[PDB]
């Protein structure tokens, strides 16, 4: 409802989407390793 | 990550050419409306 | 007043439009000397 206060909400909006693509990338490293896994395991149940 | 911050810069500065064209739409009022000013200051002149 | 127009936080145009009321534009100065009762060669300095 001021200026500053404008200026400032939008450097907080920048943080904000910038702690939200550091999370996803954390989601993304996880989904990542556990597809790996997965395809590892499918194969050697079959050869077991 | 880098294209939601080309995203978010992408956005902003279509909002600031939004902010831009109404400051120009505020100093274009206030210029042309200076001229009326000058033409009766000249008139007062020309009467005294 | 500003007018942010840049992708990051603080760009910003400013305007500063000044004061044109009748009672704020026209202001002269105006000087008169005493009566001269005395001659003599005269060299005038003004300063700053």
């Amino acid at each position: 409802t001021t200026l500053k206060g404008a200026m400032a909400v939008m450097d907080i909006a920048e943080t904000a989407i910038t702690n939200l693509d550091q999370i996803r990338a954390d989601i993304a490293s996880i989904q990542n390793q556990v597809t790996s896994t997965i395809n590892n395991i499918t194969v050697t149940q079959v050869n077991v | 990550a880098i294209a939601d911050s080309l995203r978010s810069q992408a956005n902003t500065l279509g909002q600031a050419i939004s902010n831009g064209n109404d400051a120009l739409g505020i100093l274009q009022t206030a210029d042309k409306a200076m001229d009326e000013q000058l033409k009766i200051l000249d008139t007062i002149k020309t009467k005294a | 007043q500003e007018f942010q127009i840049g992708a990051s936080s603080n760009q910003t145009v400013k305007a500063t439009i000044g004061a044109t009321q009748s009672s704020k534009i026209g202001v002269t100065r105006f000087e008169t000397g005493a009566q001269s009762f005395t001659s003599g060669v005269v060299g005038l300095t003004i300063k700053n």
